[PDB]
DNA sequence: GCCTTGACCTTCCCCTTGCTGGAAGGTTTAACCTGTGTGCAGTCTGACGCGGCG
DNA sequence: CGCCGCGTCAGAGGAGGTTAAACCTTCCAGCAAGGGGAAGGTCAAGGC
């Protein structure tokens, strides 16, 4: 196809589009004889997958493993599903070690006086000194 | 096909004849112009031959002007920008009665200062060696100037003799230590060498040589041997 | 430079302004001078007559 | 003064994510359109050469 | 043939003006946030 046309589609671009490309992560597109990438439905849907995986959160190799998966016909649903939810753990105890964090936070806060003092109790306390 | 549309050529050329480069390129290059319309011709649309030869012929000329016409090569992109930039300003200086302010017709033009004042940096044209500076035929330009890159007697002087009291210097102490330190300096040789080169040419040793070169300092600081080179340390 | 007169002469002889001859005579009174050991080497020299 | 001996600093280069921005460089548009010049330069001028022309 | 005509050669800094865009291609710089490792020195401390 054109180049941009597909990525105004998908929402993409060239750049980006050719990232992707160099990582091996896509079909990919033959060029012509002046040099545009001929682009297809294969692509444009492998890359439709490539970007909504990143979304979900499979990575740049395992949203690779998604494409390769979405060329093979033998593909394991099952295994699909284990990295669904194996990445859903991930999410998760990233989800709690951010509360870890604001509850941190909060606990600092609420204990500043915020009273427009030098005598910040958060500083003092995140050195070491005293 | 080519002979019936030369005066085209002409009436083109000499309408973009603003004085750039020259008449007869400029003709030369409309004319592989209309050679590539006419190779390239459809006939069905119905339409003149004049026109569609007409746009190719522009863009070989409008090409060509801007790769040559210098001998400063600035690529296309610069020069349609310059271009795009004084169509403007004729227009801010209608309107404000003066020249216009870079911020001003900068962000008019959507982008900051910064390349604008490259570009005017850029653009003005070299000045001709010969112009006479001379309000007549006394001086041309080229008397005036002065090759600042090449030498002066008094520095070499002042090397050769700074290199006579180094080596002086260096004969008065061992010289084990004295080579050594040529081969890690390169003085009197076309090289230079280093810690473990040095000493595995020599031996081994690596600290202890560290500290050799320093106890020669230590016997070089010393304030008899300074003075022959106490004036160059403001060299 | 300028002209003007000697009458008190003799006519092997000229005037002369002093700092023309110095700066003319200069690189000899390097030498000389390094030759005396006033000045050790040439900066030193340079400076002394500046 | 010869060997280290171990442990420590500093600097440079290279390497991992997920792209983004910018430079430098290329190829096609269908209403049409056909012979400069464009401001010079004010003519110095006497001998000596040389080319056509008698 | 001897003009008549023409040609070549002699003798204080400082610039100015306009005439495309829309689609493509390669390749280098750059970020946050550092981490690894070469390669040379450099701090103490030895053994003759
Ligand atoms: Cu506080």
């Amino acid at each position: 196809m054109n180049i941009s046309d597909v990525a105004k589609i998908t929402g993409l671009t060239s750049k980006a589009i050719r990232f992707y490309e160099e990582k091996g992560l896509v079909t990919p597109p033959m060029r012509s004889e002046n040099g545009y990438r001929t682009y297809t439905q294969q692509h444009l849907n492998e890359l439709t997958l490539l970007r909504q995986a990143r979304q979900v959160g499979f990575n740049l190799e395992e949203s690779g493993e998604l494409v390769n998966l979405f060329n093979d016909p033998q593909r394991h649903s099952a295994d699909v599903k284990r990295r669904t939810l194996e990445k859903v753990a991930e999410i998760e105890r990233h989800i709690e070690e951010l509360q870890s964090m604001r509850d941190q936070l909060l606990a600092l806060a609420n204990a500043c006086p915020g009273d427009d003092s030098a005598d910040c109790p958060i500083i003092e306390n995140l050195s070491g000194c005293c | 096909m080519v002979e019936a549309n030369l005066r085209l050529v002409i009436s083109i050329a000499k309408k973009y004849t603003n004085r750039g480069l020259q008449f007869l390129d400029l003709i030369q290059e409309g004319n592989i112009g209309l050679m590539k319309a006419v190779d390239k011709f459809e006939y069905r649309r119905g339409y003149k031959f004049s026109t569609y030869a007409t746009w190719w012929i522009r863009q070989a000329i409008t090409r060509s002007i801007a790769d040559q016409a210098r001998t400063i090569r600035i690529p296309v992109h610069m020069i349609e920008t310059i271009n795009k930039l004084n169509r403007i300003s004729r227009q801010m200086l209608q309107e404000m009665g003066r020249e216009p302010t870079p911020e001003e017709l900068a962000e008019r033009m959507l982008m900051p200062e910064d390349k604008i004042r490259k570009v005017l940096k850029i653009a003005k044209e070299p000045i001709s060696m010969e112009t006479p500076i001379g309000d007549d035929e006394d001086s041309h330009l080229g008397d005036f100037i002065e090759d600042t890159t090449l030498e002066l007697p008094l520095d070499s002087a002042t090397t050769e003799s700074l290199r006579a009291a180094t080596h002086d210097v260096l004969a008065g102490l061992t010289a084990r230590e004295a080579k050594v330190l040529r081969m890690r300096f390169g003085i009197d040789m076309n090289t230079d060498y280093t810690l473990e080169e040095v000493g595995k040419q020599f031996d081994v040793t690596r600290e202890r040589i560290r500290q050799i070169e320093a106890k020669a300092l230590r016997k070089l600081r010393h304030p008899s041997r300074s003075e022959v080179l106490r004036s160059f340390l403001d060299d | 430079s300028v002209i003007t007169v000697g009458p008190y002469l003799r006519l092997h002889q000229c005037g002369l302004p002093k700092k023309m001859a110095l700066e003319l005579f200069k690189p000899f009174i390097y030498g000389k001078l390094e030759l005396r050991g006033l000045a050790t080497t040439i900066k030193a020299a340079k400076k002394m007559v500046e």
